[PDB]
């Protein structure tokens, strides 16, 4: 009852049959902007199914020195279908997300992936009083990997990132992590191409272990944005 | 006695603390007050009210040449015409307005703003003119064809002289700033484009140049915060005369 | 908290949100309608 | 209309609209009536609710701030083989608001303004170190500041008999109090002080132009009351006023050029660009050049 | 509607068929002093049709290379007919005016003319600490020239005249500028030889231009005083 | 709140005088304003610009700076860039921007010199 | 006037004080409230998180 | 005692004891009872 | 596009629904399969890990 669960969203559907539970980040679901919050005053355009839908980045391979991975939104999903588009032609952008990670081995396989969302993930440099760059933010679709995941790239503490909302991908419990984000910002909408809002990070706090014949195990990233609208239309920029 | 204690900050001088304080001239009696026209209550009243533009801001424009935009026939379509740029805090067109020179007294804005073209040409003078304001994001519109993907009028030149571009408060936060950084995401608002939309076309006898002056005026949805000292008047030395206050 | 005895020794009066701006932006003698032609 | 507005106005989201003789966005400027097209006339808007409050910019809350309008600093000593234009242990300051250009600008936005000034005067001291430049300590002086109105005599030294003040106004402070204080009520003879006056002071054609004379003040007069030390001391008083109570009218096109004089509006301009007389806006390359364009 | 007006005024009349509207200073019209708000206690002379007429002054030409022309109130008026004897002969006066500026061209003919009422404008000196004197300030009907309207020959800014009571002459447009002005003083009358309440400015901002056959284009300045009344009467002094 | 202390100093003029009570003007200059270049620069007439006058010997200054961010609420941790282009800097949000504080002594300077902390 | 006296403790700046102040921007109106997810009111409810 | 006109003088707020941990330690959307396993 | 992912498990079979989507009302038997009264589109399959 708790461990099949199927989403749909638009043209797309995701089923998994290894699941816990779903993650609603702190207790909230995504919606619209109410007028009483609104800033812009142009009609907003919703695309809906056109861009609430499934986008699957591409997968990773889980390696016994695997340190972590993480993807910051919108950016990852800023050059991706009707999304992409929108984001590219309007100066303002509003969304939720629904990230579901997919991981599966077999039983007689180990290890434990921590799932969590971080809000305003400011990264650090290690080591240097330069901050970090553009190129060292800004990696798109293909995200990045943790330097040093012991304290999550920022000089904070790994063991205290349950505080965020995540779940967990423990090989011998479940093969799937779903989390719903509302929008998560100071300020009613922003510009999709200078602010993340969000970042998704997976670190395998227990590595990935087995005696049997080995076999490459992908994770595997589908994001939904969720009531998107976009405002400020102009030319396309990206 | 009632005791007391002193608080922090008690005997300083805050220029915009909010007291009475003793009357120097006891029973005076002030001169009764008469009607007088023009009453202003709220800065906001004087920022609606429309104000030119010193568009043609070039160092071949002298005095009041740089408040009108001189536009010819041309020879080939769709050409730009001009651009203005949208930022009050930094020395552009729209620093020396009313609404200008009163928001450059604050820090934060937010609200709609206005532009209004009035066409100065002859009555046989003929055209029409596309104005585009472009969101923030990439660099000014060079084309037409990109400039009129934003928020644009199509203007017609005729019995109706003058033409209104809305540029709409399009923000993703409450606020802007008046900073110095122009390429700030709390301060850039974007820019406005005019193109022909087909041509100016005048007889013989019209002049062949034909000018049209820019208006700015905020909307009623206009406010402003954060008092601060204009950077528009400054002083290095005392004014003559004022030593002779002394004397 | 005034004690003097004199009005003008108060403090400042900043509760007057009366407004006119038709004053400055719209002084003329026919009223403009919203739409329609000025001219 | 008149009404009261303690919020910036609401949008009401819009349609599309294609109506025969109905044009909003055209306007007609030679009526001298700024453009009445509203954002939902121009494009199609959304509904908004907009809290933003409007009483930072409240005439009284932009005009009641205390800003400097006088600075006078002498020395505190024994005069006795001072100069005749030396302030001798006493100055006296014919009363006006052009010293200071901040304050003069912003009153200057408006032709007619009627308020009661809270006048704060601020004192400081500072050893003489011309030949004596060995510190002793800061002595805790006590002053007296005396309003002098027209046609009453100011004092002539520091130790005048002008000085017992029956019927003058007088505020005797000390260095080590904080800032005396106290409030002018608006005594102008009209109804409104004369910001701006086009007209002549007198009766004959010599008159000073530009000075309405129902808004002369008067004189302060400001003295140290302790006989001069052994030692010489520099003393700096600085007046602030705060207009409060206010009520204005007609307001002005905001001064550009730089101010030249306190008796008059003469001008000049910066040598070039910004606020030049012959262009008030810095200069770019061409009409079609975007000064601060962004690329990437 | 809104193009053809008459005006009517003690025994002078005037008709435009060019016009645009025409403008109240302030939203307000001209009245006689009210009982609560005056000072001079004896009885005051009301001429009504004797001083409340159009008074036409001396016509001036508009030049490519002309910088714009002023008159100061009651100052132009101060010598001409029933209101300069009333004037001359009394210490007191209060009125408004109702100004018509006309000016007409051809259909060829292109050029905009600002028409400003200015309360108070004291003018200011180019280049000198040095105040205007008498003669700068008091020219009577024939008016003066502005030395840098761009300034308005007062260190203000030409740009932002448009806070003040105005009309525009766009020749395209309207041949004629009509502003009704009521008394705008500090006090509620005024001795009419030493003070002016209002400056009427005429400043071409755009030049005149035509390639048709050139002709000479005259500004013309018609003036009314309305409710004018005087106090404190004795000999002519003038 | 504001604290001010003050020490002679000892710099070849090891000898002590005794301490002077000195007014200070802290000057709030928001976003867009100039800031005083001098001592005795214009700028500290604060026509519009809030400022407080304080003596040593008066207890510490003290003032509310309202909530002043654009926003609802500062970022505290901010994953963006502050600019249109891609050379501002990173983790810090443009709309918690506050401004200057400008701190100067009002007495002219004495015969001797002495160390001012604020 | 008030006959008054100061009590020991006048004049100090006690870092844990708790009383009003002179507003230094006279009529200032703060952004509007807007609802963001994940407020917390209390301490304890983070030392609850495993 | 707070005279000053603007609200944001007054002193601190410290009286809004309303907790809500369950966003923190129970974001899930089906809710989990006493006892019942989780899973 | 249209899709559904599909994870091994318990119930082994999954459906993936191929929705009408025309232009008009029918299509056609028509020997020109690029015709646009009868192209229907493509299902592929991926490895999703
Ligand atoms: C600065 C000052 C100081 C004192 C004073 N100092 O000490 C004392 C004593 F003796 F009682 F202790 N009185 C008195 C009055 C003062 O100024 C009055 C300001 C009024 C005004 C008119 C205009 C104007 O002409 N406008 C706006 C066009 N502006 O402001
Ligand atoms: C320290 C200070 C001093 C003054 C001042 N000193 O003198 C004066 C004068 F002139 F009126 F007298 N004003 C003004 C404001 C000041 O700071 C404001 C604190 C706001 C803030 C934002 C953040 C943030 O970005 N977060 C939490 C992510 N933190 O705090």
């Amino acid at each position: 009852s708790d461990r099949v669960l199927q989403l749909k969203l638009g043209n797309s559907a995701i089923v998994t049959q290894e699941a816990a539970n779903y993650c609603c980040a702190y207790g909230e679901w995504p919606n619209y902007l109410p007028d009483h919050e609104a800033v812009a005053i142009d009609k907003p355009t919703q695309p809906e199914t056109a861009t609430d839908r499934f986008y699957t980045l591409k997968s990773v391979k889980w390696e016994t020195g695997s340190t972590g991975w993480w993807w910051k939104l919108p950016d990852a999903l800023n050059n991706i279908g009707m999304f992409g588009q929108n984001v590219q032609h309007h100066y303002l952008y509003r969304s939720g997300f629904l990230i579901h990670v997919q991981c599966n081995a077999t039983k007689f396989h180990q290890g434990a992936l921590l799932v969590v969302a971080i809000p305003e993930h400011q990264r650090g440099a290690h080591n240097t009083n330069t901050s970090p760059g553009f190129d060292d933010i800004m990696k798109g679709e293909e995200g990045g990997t943790f330097n040093h995941p012991y304290v999550l790239d920022d000089g904070t503490s790994l063991a205290c990132a349950t505080i965020f909302p995540h779940q967990w991908i423990n090989l011998r419990t479940n093969n799937s992590a779903t989390i719903v984000l509302p929008w998560m910002n100071a300020a009613p909408m922003d510009f999709p191409l200078r602010h993340n809002q969000w970042t998704l990070a997976i670190i395998p706090v227990v590595p990935l272990g087995t005696r049997t014949t080995s076999s490459m195990v992908p994770i595997t990233v589908s994001i939904a944005p969720m009531c998107c609208e976009f405002n400020g239309l102009r030319h396309a920029i990206t | 006695g009632v005791p007391t204690y002193l608080l922090p900050g008690s005997g300083q001088f805050l220029t915009t603390d909010d007291h009475s304080s003793a009357p120097a001239l006891p029973c005076f009696n002030p001169t009764p007050e008469m009607h007088i026209p023009g009453q202003v209550r709220n800065m906001l009243e004087v920022v609606q009210v429309e104000s030119m533009m010193e568009i043609n801001n070039t160092e071949s424009a002298v005095g009041m040449e740089r408040l009108k935009v001189d536009i010819s026939a041309l020879t080939d379509v769709d050409q730009l015409l001009f651009n203005i740029p949208l930022d009050i805090q930094l020395d552009g067109p729209l620093r020396n307005t009313l609404v200008g020179n009163i928001s450059r007294y604050y820090t934060h804005w937010s609200g709609s703003l206005e532009m209004t073209f009035m066409f100065c040409g002859s009555f046989m003078a003929a055209g029409k003119l596309i104005l585009c304001y472009t969101p923030p994001g990439g660099s000014c519109p060079t084309t037409r064809e990109t400039a009129m993907l934003g928020t644009h009028i199509v203007w017609d030149f005729g019995l109706q002289s003058s033409v209104t571009l809305i540029i709409p408060w399009i923000s993703g936060s409450h606020y802007r700033m008046f900073n110095n950084d122009a390429k700030s995401t709390n301060a850039n608002v974007g820019y406005v484009t005019c193109f022909m939309q087909t041509n100016l076309i005048v007889p013989s006898e019209s002049s062949d140049t034909c000018s049209l002056i820019g208006f700015i005026a905020a909307k009623d949805d206009f406010s402003l915060r954060l008092m601060r000292d204009s950077p528009d008047i400054g002083q290095l030395d005392h004014l003559h005369a004022a030593e002779a206050a002394y004397q | 908290i005034n004690f003097y005895k004199d009005s003008y020794a108060a403090s400042a009066s900043k509760q007057d949100f009366s407004q006119d701006p038709s004053k400055f932006t719209e002084p003329v003698v026919e009223g403009l309608k919203a739409g329609a032609p000025v001219l | 209309i008149e009404s009261i507005i303690k919020t910036a106005t609401d949008t009401v989201k819009s349609e599309i609209n294609a109506e025969l003789g109905v044009v909003p966005s055209l306007n007609a400027v030679e009526t001298g009536a700024t453009s009445n097209t509203e954002p939902e006339e121009a494009i199609q808007t959304r509904t908004v609710i907009n809290q933003h409050g409007v009483s930072e910019t409240l005439v009284e809350n932009f005009l009641s701030r205390a800003a400097l309008v006088s600075k006078r600093s002498f020395e505190y000593k024994d005069h006795t083989s001072s100069t005749a234009r030396a302030d001798k242990n006493f100055f006296k300051w014919t009363i006006n608001t052009r010293s200071f250009v901040q304050l003069r600008r912003k009153l200057e936005l408006f032709t007619y303004l009627r308020f009661d000034a809270e006048i704060t005067i601020l004192t400081t001291v500072a050893v003489n170190g011309s030949g004596n430049n060995t510190y002793v300590g800061l002595p805790d002086l006590t002053l007296q500041a005396m309003f002098v109105p027209t046609g009453a005599l100011t004092p002539e030294k520091q130790d005048s008999f002008h000085w017992q003040s029956g019927s003058n106004a007088s505020v005797f402070f000390k260095i080590s109090d904080p800032p005396a204080r106290i409030t002018i009520p608006f005594m102008c003879i009209n109804s409104a002080y004369s910001v701006f006056y086009d007209g002549f002071a007198g009766f004959e054609k010599n008159g000073l132009y530009g000075i309405n004379p129902a808004d002369t003040i008067g004189n302060l007069c400001v003295r140290i009351v302790n006989e001069h030390q052994p030692v010489g001391f520099t003393v700096t008083v600085r007046v602030y006023m705060k207009p409060k109570h206010i009520k204005a009218w007609a307001p002005r096109p905001p001064r550009t050029l730089p101010y030249m004089s306190i008796a008059n509006a003469n001008y000049k301009g910066k040598e070039r660009a910004p606020n030049a007389l012959s262009a008030i806006i810095g200069n770019r390359d061409s009409v079609k050049t975007m000064p601060h364009n962004i690329v990437n």
